[PDB]
């Protein structure tokens, strides 16, 4: 339990580490896409970590990148096939970042730092925990962005819009690039104020 | 008690009276210039622009109302908007025969609320940051607030102004340490926040004239639509001459319209040395060069290609941005050659956005932000060349 | 030991290869249905037919919608795999597309497919309306839409912008149900058989035969829509086909 | 020859009469510990000890072999130490005439003396402390040598003495000192002066360079930047004209020469003028009965770069050849920052004062504002004639970036060089202290 | 059919990529074993295959480099002079190596990656590292939390060390219980109070630690160490106890202990200035080595004072030796300050913290405290207090020598 | 020609860093010194201009639907066929530089490890695939994307060097202020969005 929750606030992959930022600023526009991305990242990272741990003893070590990318890419391709089969609209919304999950620095970070020198079960659980932390950041950013940019949560109208005879005027910036940057920065600010040990000297 | 308010109290005490501080070391005699006087000089430089902006906004609103409505209908609308009947109660008249006094009063009714809201909200954020961080309140917020209030449509909602100034002060300035420690322009940061977050209230045809129910495109949009021949003032039905744009008798933000008032204030501050004439010269050089290039190339489908440089100067917020926004010293480059490059980049980028960017009729703010991003690179190039000279002992 | 490294990488690239290839091939058929049902649902929505769920969508689309291919140059029906026709891909190839000049390219589309796909909605054994896919360049990105034309060939029964990248609130109002519903009852052509649908800036007069209110503060997107409807109803667009529909 | 156009001449009222007179008798002299950069004293005397003219008072732990000798013969009365037992000063009450003599040579052989002999005599007499290595403004090491010794024969500091007047009466001593320096230097001696004629040394090593322009032209750092650019591996020594006269007198008469001509000046000096005194003369006694009533600040050296003369530090500096007395500007004015500055001096043109050309301002010590973050408006570039980017270097100094500051030329600057940048700073930053901190960090890490 | 074609194309592409990588590695990367010259002697030149850190290659050879943090580049005790090769200095090294030493060529072997021919100028001390399997003479308690480990070197030989130096003791995997420790009843009060006997230490792999000597060079044939028990802190009792400290406290007479060295960098300055020694806890070990070395070997006449901080009388030790030195040497004096003397101590001397007593009694009236050389070693709190007090007295950091135990 | 328009699109209008949030982990990490940021920019330029055309060839000659055997498309092997090629080319470039071009290896090869299978490279190649680009167009697009990414990272490095004087609140120091700076950079860079 401690290791699963460790990368949520104590060692968050995006707040403390800088892994997985690229997907955070792109798929957070909607909570549906953000949540599906969290699930996909958790699944891919956990399975890749488990397999790499299973093959953590006999690897070329000369094409290390090729081998540790083959498993990740196969898993990401299978996940892409599933997402295009089930939840095709979500796959379309994710656009190209479904593929980028192979290069998502979280997966390699936990494949090399942990899965290469750990037992398969703890490697899988650590991958699940890191995916959970990344998805926590993703869901917070996406919640704020969707709520303040469309007045909707998971596609359900929460704040009535003037265009639909409501009262709330959507904030367009929440649907653009800088909003994700600012939200991540301020979330890091809050996390590091509540956890001063992470403050950088 | 009340120590938590000390940071604010001192700000008042230092504002009314100069501190009795004396030099402790280094040079025992200091220059009479202080940040307070520089900020107040910049604040006074836009006073002619602010007053003429109020007058122009009032005149445009009155002309549009008289051109649209008449008779009892006019009275009804005058009773429907608090600006109009507040002007009436104060002695002003909404009729076409209104003098300069009534127009200025209506412009005040439209501007003073925005300026007051911006000042209060931004000052609350600044003072909150100072008290929480045990800093001393700076005077840059005065210039930031006035400039932000002078670059928004007269019909901007008060809450939108509050959000814009909050973004410009907190995200762009305070998180970077406050006055003198940021790299972006707070006023333009807030204006861009409003530009990209609530484009409906800071763009189009229904916001640049204070007359409710009136839809009129500005000079820049009209030029883009149909070239120089399309520059017609619907409210008065009279063509917008170059002199009209230069004086500032056109729809637009409060204080941006008049190139003459901005020229006077900019000349005063530039003579005082507060504003870098190198940045202004660079902006002029870039705008002139790119405008002449586009004119030479020409275009049968894009009218903007045929706009002369002098029309670029007097249209939109080019003058205001060049004088009181491009000259922001903190966001500008810190080297003279870097200042020239920064100004040239600002001018070129503004002309590019004006001409070859259909989405944005004007690109002064976007150009300034883009050049703010790259001013450190010009500084880096200049210092690298200087260091290369130094390592050669200056050829000695 | 290069031997062991090569053997292990080969075995890995065999097992993961089998997994990936089997997953891709097995789901390939399903990928087609899932991709198609979105456009089918959009056709049902514009057609005025209500459908919920994939099964209902496919059933109703097969029961009531007949896709067909039309030649723009001659405005006549042609034989082909209309159900499996990709107009977007066809427009990108010189064999099944033509390059539009500056004068003819009113909608600012680089290439126009030689053969387009329409959808006949038939209440019974006879067609009740025709859904035409019309697309044109907007302010930010290409906007695609379906327009429902009555059998008379002049009246528009509905409109839906199923693909449009524009600023929400300003340019995204094409998705607003009220603006789309404002198109119902409008006439595409005038008495002379010339395009007449106009997007009036500032609000069209009430009851106008061809006047539709433009998007507020979004003159550029409205101009793009007007250019789209003027080009696609012209001689080089669906004009001849609509004339044939008018005469049967 | 070399003309400076970027600078600022402070027009402070009370310019010296440029006539040398006899100053008040001095019955107390002192040596200031903090006047020397990076000096950790090892005391050789105690309170009540009797010292001769050139008897060692304390030695340098960081610079072994460097001897700080007394300026006058007398009895040590006190050894003032401040925070952390830092040697604030050593005070000697003048008494008697006992002196320590050295070798004396004729003027026709000073150019042919061995370098080691010159170094030994200078170090023993304590005159070696006159020199200053530019990269860090420290006294040169005993065994070290330099290929560029800069004789600052010009004084452009506000209310500064005219070096021509002082030199004309000690021409023989100045020429002897120039010859001694020419023999001492490994390379050349740079006599940086104004257009006015000064005594010339026939030695080819000595070269005269004319610098014309505002105050910065008269600082040693500017001369080195324009003639012998300095770096970590290129060290240039600096010495003032009066110290050159002292060297000449030491090598001619064989006795330490401590007489100096210092300009007593300032808005509150009744009769500003050049007065003869001794090294480290007591400023409290020097300015006795020569100051207007009121609270005033006495400064050793120029107002732009000087030391407050109060308590332990109320003694003439080793490298200071001028006393400036200012008024304490502790009065608070209502909206004083918004009034038309008819009597306000500023590098910018935001005050009416600049309109009245030729005006003289009774400048006080008031900061004319509060501490604020640096907001460049081009003042630093206006007042910095060196081939540097002053604004970015000052930002480096403020941020403590020692490496970046060095890359931009911090090694070539002394606290006096940045005095004008401190003067024209809207934020009221004391760049001298920041530069000294950065240089100390560089020396410690290096 | 599609599956097979896709599979074969997949295998072909991956195999081609990996084959290109392998062929490039073979043709481009010289597999020839690297050679590093140590001190310029051909005999000491070490031929090691590419890969690994410099510290491992040096340890494999006959030259041993002191290392505490290991392969982390954190302690900085493995500094080496790399005249050529090794590339640039990585950022982590600069944290422990200053710019001037970087110019000289000081680098961390544990952090330096061996990838090309390198030239090294390791000193004689690092070159001349020797090991001994000494026999434990006695491990009696000299205080509540300090034990004196006496080691008889084999064959009566002596470690060629210098006063203030230290050695490195290595321990294998073991298991010890605090109950087994032979703690005299006189020193069992605190152990019983805090139930310190509960703790047990288990080590699964060989480890090595540093420890200073309590004997000066002429004390032939013996090595004396003052080892403090690194018990878990009271605020964190459940954390594992000190590994090496517990291991040494578990040793008894006749046990065999493996040591290596000598090492050290805290050495007396060669000057005639006065010397002020400040000691706390285990700091008595190195400290003693100096004073005796100053009087027995060097026979120096420098004025010397020693000041030891302690809690109670029982915490003190070596009283007879220092008292005899003071009686036989008029230029040496010593004092002990007890922070909390016990009623049974019947103490009438200095009380409180050592730094306060030293300042009030000696440095306050000292005419030139800055001219004295201060050697100091003790607990981190005492260390910080003493350093702050001395700095407030104007003593430069050079005159202040600290033997930081890392506590 | 159309190549110049494509280059300007890939540099300014379509910026891989700010407009697409690609390479942020490295873009927000090594964006501390202008020199290192410039070096990584050159490395990204080289890797992109070498990978985009090679992957374009592989896609147009092997993975293109109905290009080897009629009735079969190997589109499901896109992501991996690109990632493996990118990794192989990056490592090969590193090794050739280290053996033949020591100065280039130190200037460029040092930063390749970070670039290996980097997010930006795969993003650029996948965007190339999502569109129809010829070999010359692919080369121009890759070089332009690399130059735009270098521009963004170098500008951020310069901004951070300038910020060295800033007094950032604790907690925002380091990553948080860098994120806010990147957000402001994107706000500035959206000027070309309408183009
Ligand atoms: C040059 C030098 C000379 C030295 N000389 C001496 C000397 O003369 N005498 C001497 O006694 N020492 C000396 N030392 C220190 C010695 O090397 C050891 O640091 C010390 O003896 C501790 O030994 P240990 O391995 O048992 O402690 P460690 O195993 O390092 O334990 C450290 C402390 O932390 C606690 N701890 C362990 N794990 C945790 C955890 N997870 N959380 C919290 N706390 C934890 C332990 O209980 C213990 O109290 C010297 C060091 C150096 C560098
Ligand atoms: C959506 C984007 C906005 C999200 C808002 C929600 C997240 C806010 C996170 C705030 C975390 C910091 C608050 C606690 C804190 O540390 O504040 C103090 C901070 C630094 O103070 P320090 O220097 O540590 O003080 C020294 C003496 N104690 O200094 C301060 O005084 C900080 C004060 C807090 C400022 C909050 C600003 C929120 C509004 C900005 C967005 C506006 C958008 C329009
Ligand atoms: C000549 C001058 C121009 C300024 N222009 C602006 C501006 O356009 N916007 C703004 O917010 N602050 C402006 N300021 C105030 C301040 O310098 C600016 O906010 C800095 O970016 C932060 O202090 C200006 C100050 C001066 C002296
Ligand atoms: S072993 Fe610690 S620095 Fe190398
Ligand atoms: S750079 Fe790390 S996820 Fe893209």
């Amino acid at each position: 339990k401690k290791s699963v929750l460790a990368p949520v606030l104590d060692n968050n992959p995006i707040a403390l580490q800088v892994l997985g930022v690229c997907s955070a600023l792109a798929v957070t526009t909607k909570l549906e896409t953000a949540f599906v991305m969290t699930l996909a990242v958790m699944f891919v990272t956990a399975l890749s970590n488990f397999f790499v741990s299973l093959i953590r003893n006999h690897i070329p070590n000369s094409v290390r990148i090729i081998v540790q990318m083959a498993i990740i890419a196969s898993l990401v391709i299978v996940v892409d096939q599933i997402l295009k089969a089930y939840l095709y609209d979500i796959s379309k919304q994710l656009s190209v970042f479904v593929g980028l999950i192979i290069t998502n620095c979280i997966v390699m970070g936990r494949a090399e730092a942990f899965a290469m020198k750990s037992e398969p079960i703890p490697s899988f659980i650590d991958g699940i925990g890191n995916g959970l932390g990344y998805g926590f950041v993703l869901m917070t950013v996406g919640f704020f962005r969707e709520l303040l940019g469309s007045g909707k949560l998971f596609g359900l109208e929460v704040l009535p819009l003037i265009s639909n005879g409501g009262w709330y005027q959507p904030n367009g910036l929440m649907l653009l690039a800088p909003s994700a940057f600012f939200l991540i920065g301020f979330m890091i600010w809050a996390i590091r104020t509540f956890k001063p040990e992470q403050v950088e000297a | 008690k009340h120590e938590k308010w000390f940071a604010l109290y001192e700000a008042a005490a230092t504002l009314f009276y100069t501190p009795g501080l004396v030099t402790k070391r280094s040079s025992h005699v200091r220059d009479s210039v202080d940040l307070k006087r520089i900020m107040i000089m910049v604040w006074l430089a836009v006073f002619p622009a602010m007053f003429w902006g109020m007058y122009n906004a009032g005149g445009q609103a009155i002309a549009a109302l008289n051109h649209l409505y008449s008779g009892d209908q006019l009275a009804a609308i005058v009773a429907g908007n608090w600006h109009y009947w507040l002007t009436e109660m104060l002695g002003g008249t909404m009729s076409s025969d209104a003098g300069w006094g009534s127009k200025m009063l209506l412009g005040a009714t439209y501007f003073l609320p925005i300026y007051a809201t911006v000042f209060i909200v931004g000052g609350f954020w600044e003072v909150l940051f100072c008290m929480v961080r045990k800093h001393e309140v700076n005077e840059g917020f005065f210039v930031t607030s006035i400039l932000f209030a002078l670059i928004v449509p007269p019909t901007l909602p008060l809450w939108q102004a509050a959000l814009g100034i909050t973004f410009g002060v907190v995200v762009a300035k305070e998180v970077f340490g406050g006055t003198g420690r940021n790299f972006l322009n707070p006023a333009l940061a807030g204006r861009a926040f409003l530009f990209f977050a609530y484009p409906a209230q800071i763009s189009g045809d229904l916001v640049w004239t204070a007359a409710d129910g009136y839809s009129g495109a500005t000079a820049l949009s009209q030029w883009a639509q149909g070239g120089a021949g399309a520059l017609i003032n619907n409210a008065t039905g009279q063509t917008i001459t170059w002199m009209d744009a230069f004086i500032g008798n056109i729809p637009g933000s409060i204080g941006e319209v008049s190139t003459l008032a901005l020229m006077i204030g900019a000349a005063f501050i530039v003579y005082m040395g507060i504003a870098s004439w190198r940045i202004i010269g660079g902006v002029m050089i870039g705008m002139i060069l790119l405008s002449t290039l586009f004119n030479v190339i020409g275009s049968d489908t894009n009218a903007m290609f045929n706009m002369p440089w002098h029309w670029h100067l007097v249209l939109g917020g080019f003058a205001f941005g060049m004088f009181f926004m491009a000259t922001d010293p903190v966001s500008a480059s810190f080297t003279n050659s870097g200042k020239w490059a920064y100004g040239i980049l600002i001018g070129v980028m503004c002309v590019l956005i004006r001409v070859v960017n259909p989405a944005y009729p004007e690109g002064m703010m976007l150009a300034i932000l883009f050049a703010n991003l790259f001013a450190p690179l010009f500084d880096h190039v200049v210092v690298e060349r200087n260091i290369k000279r130094r390592l050669a002992r200056y050829g000695k | 030991s290069i031997k062991k490294t090569l053997f292990v990488v080969i075995a890995l690239s065999l097992v993961c290869s089998i997994i990936v290839s089997a997953a891709a091939v097995g789901l390939r058929d399903k990928q087609k249905e899932n991709a198609a049902l979105d456009k089918q649902s959009k056709i049902l929505q514009v057609a005025g037919i209500e459908a919920k769920g994939s099964k209902q969508i496919v059933e109703l689309f097969n029961k009531s919608i007949e896709p067909r291919l039309v030649d723009f140059n001659t405005g006549d029906f042609v034989e082909g795999d209309a159900a499996n026709y990709d107009q977007r891909k066809a427009a990108k190839e010189a064999s099944e597309s033509i390059k539009l000049t500056a004068e003819q390219d009113k909608a600012k589309i680089q290439r126009r497919a030689n053969v387009g796909v329409v959808y006949l909605v038939k209440d019974g054994d006879k067609t009740s309306k025709v859904i035409l896919p019309v697309h044109g360049n907007g302010l930010w990105s290409m906007m695609y839409a379906f327009v429902a034309v009555e059998t008379d060939g002049n009246t528009v029964s509905g409109l839906t912008y199923y693909e449009q990248g524009e600023t929400p609130g300003l340019g995204g109002e094409v998705e607003n149900p009220a603006w789309r519903a404002q198109w119902v009852g409008k006439k595409l052509f005038d008495e002379n058989h010339k395009p007449a649908i106009k997007i009036v800036k500032g609000g069209a007069p009430q009851g106008s035969e061809h006047g539709v209110d433009g998007l507020s503060g979004a003159t550029l997107t409205s101009n793009g829509v007007q250019n789209t409807f003027d080009f696609w109803l012209g001689d080089m667009g669906f004009g001849p086909f609509l004339t044939k529909v008018r005469d049967g | 020859m070399i003309t400076i156009k970027k600078g600022l001449d402070l027009p402070i009222a009370g310019t010296p009469s440029q006539v040398i007179s006899d100053g008040k008798a001095i019955k107390k002299v002192a040596l200031l510990g903090e006047e020397y950069v990076g000096m950790r004293p090892t005391m050789h005397v105690r309170v009540g000890d009797e010292v001769k003219k050139a008897q060692i008072l304390f030695e340098d732990k960081k610079n072994p072999g460097v001897k700080f000798t007394s300026p006058v013969s007398g009895k040590v009365v006190e050894i003032n130490r401040g925070a952390k037992r830092v040697l604030q000063s050593v005070v000697i009450e003048v008494a008697g005439d006992d002196q320590v003599t050295f070798d004396k040579f004729e003027a026709n052989q000073l150019a042919s003396l061995n370098r080691d002999a010159i170094k030994t005599q200078l170090v023993e007499s304590g005159l070696w402390t006159a020199f200053r290595t530019r990269p860090f403004s420290k006294v040169p090491a005993i065994d070290s040598t330099s290929e560029a010794i800069f004789v600052t024969a010009m004084d452009t500091n506000p209310l500064a003495a005219e070096p021509t007047v002082v030199i004309n009466e000690q021409s023989e001593a100045f020429v002897a000192g120039l010859d001694v320096l020419s023999a001492l230097t490994t390379g050349k001696v740079y006599v940086c002066k104004k257009g006015t004629s000064l005594p010339r040394s026939q030695q080819p090593n000595v070269e005269e360079h004319v610098f014309d322009g505002p105050h910065p032209a008269g600082l040693a750092g500017t001369h080195m930047h324009f003639l012998y650019p300095v770096s970590a591996d290129h060290v240039a020594w600096s010495i003032n004209y009066q110290d050159v006269i002292a060297v000449g007198q030491l090598f001619l008469t064989g006795e330490l020469y401590t007489q100096r001509v210092v300009s007593l000046a300032g808005p509150v000096v009744n009769k500003p003028r050049l007065v003869r005194t001794v090294m480290g003369a007591s400023l409290e006694q020097l300015v006795d009965s020569e100051i207007m009533p009121g609270e005033v600040r006495i400064i050793s050296g120029s107002v732009l770069s000087g030391t407050k003369a109060t308590g332990p530090h109320a003694y003439l500096g080793r490298y200071h050849l001028q006393v400036s007395v200012l008024r304490e500007g502790r009065d608070k004015e209502l909206f004083g920052w918004a009034m038309p500055g008819k009597n306000k001096f500023s590098v910018t043109r935001s005050f009416l004062g600049h309109l009245f050309k030729g005006q003289v301002y009774n400048m006080t010590t008031t900061t004319n504002g509060s501490d604020r973050s640096m907001v460049p408006i081009g003042n630093y570039e206006k007042v910095m004639p060196l081939d540097m980017e002053p604004t970015l270097l000052l930002r480096d100094l403020c941020a403590g970036d020692s490496d970046s500051a060095v890359r931009l030329g911090a090694l070539e600057l002394d606290e006096e060089d940045l005095a004008l940048c401190t003067f024209v700073c809207p934020g009221k930053y004391e760049y001298g202290q920041l530069l000294r901190e950065c240089l100390d960090k560089i020396e410690k890490e290096g | 059919s599609t599956i097979i074609f896709g599979v074969v194309m997949f295998t072909l592409i991956i195999l081609a990529l990996v084959l290109v990588i392998l062929f490039a590695k073979s043709k481009l990367v010289p597999t020839g074993d690297i050679t590093i010259s140590i001190n310029g002697d051909p005999e000491k030149a070490i031929v090691t295959q590419p890969g690994g850190k410099l510290l491992t290659a040096l340890a494999g050879a006959g030259v041993f480099v002191s290392s505490a943090c290991g392969g982390g580049g954190s302690c900085g005790q493995c500094r080496v002079k790399i005249k050529s090769g090794g590339g640039d200095i990585l950022p982590t090294e600069l944290d422990h190596i200053s710019k001037g030493e970087a110019r000289e060529g000081e680098r961390l072997a544990c952090q330096v990656a061996v990838k090309a021919d390198m030239d090294l100028e390791l000193p004689e001390e690092i070159f001349g590292v020797k090991k001994w399997e000494c026999t434990v003479i006695s491990n009696d308690n000299k205080a509540t939390f300090i034990k004196e480990l006496k080691l008889a070197i084999p064959d009566g030989e002596s470690v060629p060390f210098r006063a203030g130096g230290y050695i490195q003791i290595e321990a294998p995997a073991h298991h010890v219980k605090y109950a087994d420790f032979d703690v005299p009843e006189k020193y069992r009060g605190d152990w019983d109070k805090f139930n310190l006997f509960r703790y047990e230490s288990k080590v699964d792999e060989p480890i090595i630690r540093a420890y200073s000597m309590a004997n000066y060079p002429e004390e032939f044939g013996i090595i004396m160490l003052n080892v403090r028990i690194a018990t878990p802190p009271p605020n964190n009792p459940n954390v594992p106890p000190g590994q090496m400290s517990s291991y040494i406290w578990s040793l008894k007479a006749g046990d065999k202990c493996t040591i290596s060295g000598p090492f050290g960098e805290f050495f007396a300055k060669d000057t005639d200035a006065e010397m002020v020694f400040i000691g706390g806890g285990a700091g008595m070990a190195p400290m003693r080595s100096h004073i005796f070395d100053q009087l027995k070997r060097l026979k120096s006449k420098r004025k010397m004072s020693y000041w030891y901080g302690a809690r109670s009388k029982r915490e003190m030790f070596y009283v007879e030796d220092f008292d005899g030195l003071a009686a036989e040497n008029d230029n040496f004096v010593w004092h002990c300050a007890l922070s909390d003397p016990q009623p049974e101590d019947n103490w009438t001397g200095y009380t409180g913290f050592i730094h306060n007593v030293l300042y009030e009694n000696y440095l306050k009236d000292h005419e030139a405290p800055e001219d004295c050389e201060y050697y100091m070693c003790g607990p981190p709190m005492m260390n910080a207090a003493v350093i702050n007090m001395l700095k407030n007295l104007g003593v430069e950091e050079e005159n202040i020598l600290l033997d930081d135990f890392g506590g | 020609e159309h190549y110049i328009s494509l280059l300007v699109k890939s540099i300014f209008i379509e910026n891989m860093a700010l407009s697409f949030f690609l390479g942020m982990c490295t873009f927000l990490a090594v964006s501390k010194k202008v020199k290192t940021s410039f070096g990584l920019g050159i490395a990204v330029i080289v890797v992109l201009t070498i990978s985009v055309p090679v992957n374009n060839l592989v896609y147009n000659l092997v993975l293109k639907p109905d290009a080897l055997v009629e009735g079969v498309d190997l589109s499901f092997l896109n992501f991996i066929t690109f990632i493996g090629v990118i990794a192989a080319l990056v490592q090969i470039l590193e090794m050739i530089l280290d053996r033949f071009f020591p100065p280039l290896y130190n200037a460029l090869g040092i930063f390749l490890p970070l670039i290996t299978v980097n997010c930006a490279i795969f993003g650029g190649v996948s965007f190339m695939v999502q569109r129809d680009y010829s070999f010359a167009e692919s080369v121009v697009y890759g070089f332009g994307s690399g130059v735009g990414w270098m521009l963004a990272i170098v500008a951020l490095a310069g901004i951070r060097e300038k910020m060295k004087y800033s007094d950032v609140p604790p907690g925002l120091r380091g990553l948080g202020i860098t994120f806010i700076t990147a957000g402001l950079m994107a706000l500035g860079f959206m000027s070309f969005s309408g183009v």
